[PDB]
RNA sequence: CCAGAAAAGGUGUUGGUUGAUAUAGACAGCAGGAUGGUGGCCAUGGAAGUCGGAAUCCGCUAAGGAGUGUGUAACAACUCAC
C-alpha cells in the first residue's frame, strides 16, 4: 500500500545517493510518459533517471544531512516537477546526449504554444475525402494529382496560442508537430559543486 | 518517395473482404496482386490475426510480417485448426514450456520495445494467461521462477 | 383482488394458524427460504448481515418474497452468483381472513382465509445474509433495497456473531482450533465436556 | 455553535480611496465614486491602517448562514474596488444560424436596439440601467461591449439583453441563436 | 452555418444543464442537488439529453 | 380525549455515532503526464480499454486500469482512476 510505498521509495533515494555523488537536478516539464520512457530505456547502461514528490525527496535529503552534509544546496532548487539524473560516466556528454534525445511530440488540443507553427505551401499525400478537415480551418485548397493543394502558407498558431481541437487533429493528419520537449535541465551537483 | 503502411490479415488464406484496395488504390498499385502475394507468404501462419508492415516504393511493394505476441505464443500452441464451421469457443488448453518462451522473447527484443530478457520473460508470460493455457500451471506458480530461481540470461 | 397490507398489518388477533380447524387455506405465497449456495460451511462465510424489525406488527407472505428476491437480484449481480447465504427467517403461519359482501350484510361474519401473514416482534430478524467478510457493503446495500418491501421501520445490524451459528465471531476459530466446536455445513456443533469419553477420544483421535 | 469571531481583512490599493459613513462603504479613485449600501448585514467595519492600507470586517457571534455574508463583503468591497480602479468589460457575443442580429446602438449606449432575430419583425429595445454604456466593437464581426463601473449594473444590463434574445416555443437545443455572454473581464488590465 | 465555439457557447447556455427528475427545474452542470424546495431539494438529477 | 395525516426524501440548520487521510504535506481549485507486451484472448458483420462471457499480469515506472465515462460502423478525439 501507501506507507509501504513511501517508506521503500525512501530507501531507493538513500541507495541512490549514496553510490551516484554526481547528479543533474532536471525539469521534467511536460514531456510525455512515451518520450521519458523511450528515454530511460535508452539511457539504462549509462545512468539512473528518477522522479518524485519534491517533498518527499527535500524531507529525504533533511534525513540525510546529519550524514552527508553537502547535499542541502539541493534544497532550494527542488521545485517544479523536477527530479533527478545520476551517472558516473564523465561531465557534459550526459548534457549533450539529454540534448540529442530530444523528440518532437504532438500538439494537444489545449496545450498552449511555445514556437511559431506553419504549415507549407504543397501537395500533401491525403486524399479528396478528407477536406473538411481543413474547411473547418477555411484553408483555401485545390485538389490535384488526386490528393489536395495548398496554394499558400498560414502561420495558423502564435508564440503563444492556445491549440484548439480543429487546429490539433489537421496537424496529426499531416504529421507534422514543431512542439518538442525535451528535458530542460536547471543546476548541476558534483561533489558540492553548482553549474548551469 | 517510398512509403511504409499497415495491414491486418488473417494468414494464410486469400482474404475475400478486401481492405487492401482503399490504401493501394489512392496511390495507384494494383492491390489484388498484393493481398495474396501476402498470404502465400505468410503460408503456415494460416489460422491467425497477423499484421504486416508494407514498404511500397513509386513500383513496387515489400512483404514482411510484423510480430505480435500473442500471434507468436498461439501458433507455438500447436492444435489442428477449426475450419469453415467456426464453433463454440477454441478456449486454449495445453502445455508450452519455457525455452520456446525464451526465443519467443528474442523476438520480443528484436525491435527493442521493454526492457531485457528478465523482463521480456515475465511481460510474455502473461500473454499466456491473456492466451490462456499453462507452463505446467499459472503465473502465481512462475513468479516464484524469476524469484530466485531464474532460467534466464 | 388482494387487499392492501395497511388493513391487515397489525397484530390485531390471537395466532391463528393453518391446521385441524381452518381447512382450505391457500398455500403461501413465500415457499422458498434460503438461496444464495446454501451448501457452504461455516468456515467461509464469516460476516452475517440481519434485517432486523422494529415495529410489533405484521409482514406478509408476499411481501416476505418481494424483499428476498430484491435482496437476491443485488446480490447476484453484486457479489456473484455463487458467493452469499441468503436466509428468511420468518415463516408465515397467523392466515388473514375476508368477509365479501357478494345482501345479508354482517349477519354471519366471518372470513374465508385469504392469506398468510407473519407476525414480528420488537427485535425480529426477518431476513439474515451470511457471506465473506469484504462483502459487508453489499449486505448493507441489499437489506437497504429489501427494506423498501416490507411496511413499517425496519434497521439493520451486522452481528458479533460467525455467520449463520449462535456463536462470538472472534471466539470461533480459536474454539474450532480447541474442538469444542464441529463443522458440520452451514451450521457448527457444540461439543460439552459431559459425553461418554469414547467420544472424546474418537474427536482427539 | 457560535462562531465568537469571523473576520476577513481587504487590501486597498494606493490609488484607490475608500471611507466609510456607518456601514455604507465608498469608493473614489480614477474612473469615478462608487457607493454601496451595505445596513442589510449586521457586522463591524473597521478601516484600518494609516495611509488607509486595510478594511477589516468582522462579525462576533454569528450562526452559519450570517458568517456566510463575512467574505460576501469582501467579495463585493473587493469587486468595488476593481471596477473603480480598472472598470468592467462585459463582452458579449451575437449568434446566429440563419438570420443576423442587427445590433443599432441608441442614445449613446443606453439603449439596443435588437432587429431581425430569428427573421422576425419585432424590435427589441432593451435600456441599459444607468452607468454603464453597450458599443458594437471592432476588430470582431458580432459583439457588444458592455463597459461600466459596477458588475451588478454590467451583468444586469448584459443579462437583460441576453434575457430578450430568447428563442420561445421552439427547441432550443436545435436553435442555438441569440446573444450570449462570452468574455467576462476588465477595461484597463493592471 | 455555425462557428463550432459560438456553437459550444451557446451549448454552455442552452445544453449542458442538468434537469432534475421531479418539477423539472434547469440547473449548472456541476449541481448535486436541486435548487426549488418545491420538490424538495431532491437528489436525483439527470443530464439533459442532447440533440441527435 | 380531540377534532386530521404516512411511506419516502432534503448539501435548510443543529447535535451524536463510526471509519478513513493529512506537514512523509492531504480535500477543493488551476496546470502537466495518463505509456509499452497489446489492436490481450474467445466472440463480431465491424467490437483497437470504452456493445458482451470469463480472465484481468508484467515491463518501464513518480504513475497509468488488459480501464470510470463522452464517443466512433471502428479507430481517432476527450475525460477519469492513478
Ligand atoms: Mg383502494
Ligand atoms: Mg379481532
Ligand atoms: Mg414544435
Ligand atoms: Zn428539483
Amino acid at each position: 500500500d501507501r506507507a509501504t510505498w513511501k517508506s521503500n521509495y525512501f530507501l531507493k533515494i538513500i541507495q541512490l545517493l549514496d553510490d551516484y555523488p554526481k547528479c543533474f537536478i532536471v525539469g521534467a516539464d511536460n514531456v510525455g510518459s512515451k518520450q521519458m520512457q523511450q528515454i530511460r530505456m535508452s539511457l539504462r547502461g549509462k545512468a539512473v533517471v528518477l522522479m518524485g514528490k519534491n517533498t518527499m525527496m527535500r524531507k529525504a535529503i533533511r534525513g540525510h544531512l546529519e550524514n552527508n552534509p553537502a547535499l542541502e544546496k539541493l534544497l532550494p532548487h527542488i521545485r517544479g516537477n523536477v527530479g533527478f539524473v545520476f551517472t558516473k560516466e564523465d561531465l557534459t556528454e550526459i548534457r549533450d546526449m539529454l540534448l540529442a534525445n530530444k523528440v518532437p511530440a504532438a500538439a494537444r488540443a489545449g496545450a498552449i504554444a511555445p514556437c511559431e507553427v506553419t504549415v507549407p505551401a504543397q501537395n500533401t499525400g491525403l486524399g479528396p475525402e478528407k477536406t473538411s478537415f481543413f474547411q473547418a480551418l477555411g484553408i483555401t485548397t485545390k485538389i490535384s494529382r488526386g490528393t489536395i493543394e495548398i496554394l499558400s502558407d498560414v502561420q495558423l498558431i502564435k508564440t503563444g496560442d492556445k491549440v484548439g481541437a480543429s487546429e490539433a487533429t489537421l496537424l496529426n493528419m499531416l504529421n507534422i508537430s514543431p512542439f518538442s520537449f525535451g528535458l530542460i535541465i536547471q543546476q548541476v551537483f558534483d561533489n558540492g559543486s553548482i553549474y548551469n | 518517395e517510398i512509403k511504409v503502411v499497415y495491414l491486418r490479415c488473417t494468414g494464410g488464406e486469400v482474404g475475400a473482404t478486401s481492405a487492401l484496395a482503399p490504401k493501394i488504390g489512392p496511390l495507384g498499385l494494383s492491390p489484388k496482386k498484393v493481398g495474396d502475394d501476402i498470404a502465400k507468404a505468410t503460408g503456415d501462419w494460416k489460422g491467425l490475426r497477423i499484421t504486416v508492415k508494407l514498404t511500397i516504393q513509386n513500383r513496387q511493394a515489400q512483404i514482411e510480417v510484423v510480430p505480435s505476441a500473442s500471434a507468436l505464443i498461439i501458433k507455438a500452441l500447436k492444435e489442428p485448426p477449426r475450419d469453415r464451421k467456426k464453433q463454440k469457443n477454441i478456449k486454449h488448453s495445453g502445455n508450452i514450456t519455457f525455452d520456446e518462451i525464451v526465443n519467443i522473447a528474442r523476438q520480443m527484443r528484436h525491435r527493442s520495445l521493454a526492457r531485457e530478457l528478465s523482463g521480456t520473460i515475465k511481460e510474455i508470460l502473461g500473454t499466456a494467461q491473456s492466451v490462456g493455457c499453462n507452463v505446467d500451471g499459472r503465473h502465481p506458480h512462475d513468479i516464484i521462477d524469476d524469484i530466485n530461481s531464474g532460467a534466464v540470461e | 383482488g388482494r387487499r392492501p397490507a395497511r388493513c391487515y398489518r397489525y397484530c390485531k388477533n390471537k395466532p391463528y394458524p393453518k391446521s385441524r380447524f381452518c381447512r382450505g387455506v391457500p398455500d403461501a405465497k413465500i415457499r422458498i427460504f434460503d438461496l444464495g449456495r446454501k451448501k457452504a460451511k461455516v468456515d467461509e462465510f464469516p460476516l452475517c448481515g440481519h434485517m432486523v424489525s422494529d415495529e410489533y406488527e405484521q409482514l406478509s407472505s408476499e411481501a416476505l418474497e418481494a424483499a428476498r428476491i430484491c435482496a437476491n437480484k443485488y446480490m447476484v449481480k453484486s457479489c456473484g452468483k455463487d458467493g452469499f447465504h441468503i436466509r428468511v427467517r420468518l415463516h408465515p403461519f397467523h392466515v388473514i381472513r375476508i368477509n365479501k359482501m357478494l345482501q345479508t350484510g354482517m349477519r354471519g361474519a366471518f372470513g374465508k382465509p385469504q392469506g398468510t401473514v407473519a407476525r414480528v416482534h420488537i427485535g425480529q430478524v426477518i431476513m439474515s445474509i451470511r457471506t465473506k467478510l469484504q462483502n459487508k457493503e453489499h449486505v448493507v446495500e441489499a437489506l437497504r433495497r429489501a427494506k423498501f418491501k416490507f411496511p413499517g421501520r425496519q434497521k439493520i445490524h451486522i452481528s458479533k456473531k460467525w455467520g449463520f451459528t449462535k456463536f462470538n465471531a472472534d471466539e470461533f476459530e480459536d474454539m474450532v482450533a480447541e474442538k469444542r466446536l464441529i463443522p458440520d455445513g452451514c451450521g457448527v456443533k457444540y461439543i460439552p465436556n459431559r459425553g461418554p469419553l469414547d467420544k472424546w477420544r474418537a474427536l482427539h483421535s | 455553535m457560535k462562531t465568537i469571531l469571523s473576520n476577513q481583512t481587504v487590501d486597498i490599493p494606493e490609488n484607490v480611496d475608500i471611507s466609510l459613513k456607518g456601514r455604507t462603504v465608498i469608493v473614489k479613485g480614477p474612473r469615478g465614486t462608487l457607493r454601496r449600501d451595505f445596513n442589510h448585514i449586521n457586522v463591524e467595519l473597521s478601516l484600518l491602517g494609516k495611509k488607509k492600507k486595510r478594511l477589516r470586517v468582522d462579525k462576533w457571534w454569528g450562526n452559519r448562514k450570517e458568517l456566510a455574508t463575512v467574505r460576501t463583503i469582501c467579495s463585493h468591497v473587493q469587486n468595488m474596488i476593481k471596477g473603480v480602479t480598472l472598470g468592467f468589460r462585459y463582452k458579449m457575443r451575437s449568434v446566429y444560424a440563419h438570420f443576423p442580429i442587427n445590433v443599432v446602438i441608441q442614445e449613446n449606449g443606453s439603449l439596443v436596439e435588437i432587429r431581425n432575430f430569428l427573421g422576425e419583425k419585432y424590435i427589441r429595445r432593451v435600456r441599459m440601467r444607468p452607468g454603464v454604456a453597450c458599443s458594437v466593437s471592432q476588430a470582431q464581426k458580432d459583439e457588444l461591449v458592455l463597459e461600466g463601473n459596477d458588475i451588478e449594473l454590467v451583468s444586469n444590463s448584459a443579462a437583460l439583453i441576453q434575457q430578450a434574445t430568447t428563442v420561445k416555443n421552439k427547441d432550443i437545443r436545435k436553435f442555438l441563436d441569440g446573444i450570449y455572454v462570452s468574455e467576462k473581464g476588465t477595461v484597463q488590465q493592471a | 452555418i455555425i462557428e463550432p465555439s459560438l456553437r459550444q457557447l451557446a451549448q454552455k447556455y442552452n445544453c449542458d444543464k442538468m434537469i432534475c427528475r421531479k418539477c423539472y427545474a434547469r440547473l449548472h452542470p456541476r449541481a448535486v442537488n436541486c435548487r426549488k424546495k418545491k420538490c424538495g431539494h431532491t437528489n436525483n438529477l439527470r443530464p439533459k439529453k442532447k440533440v441527435k
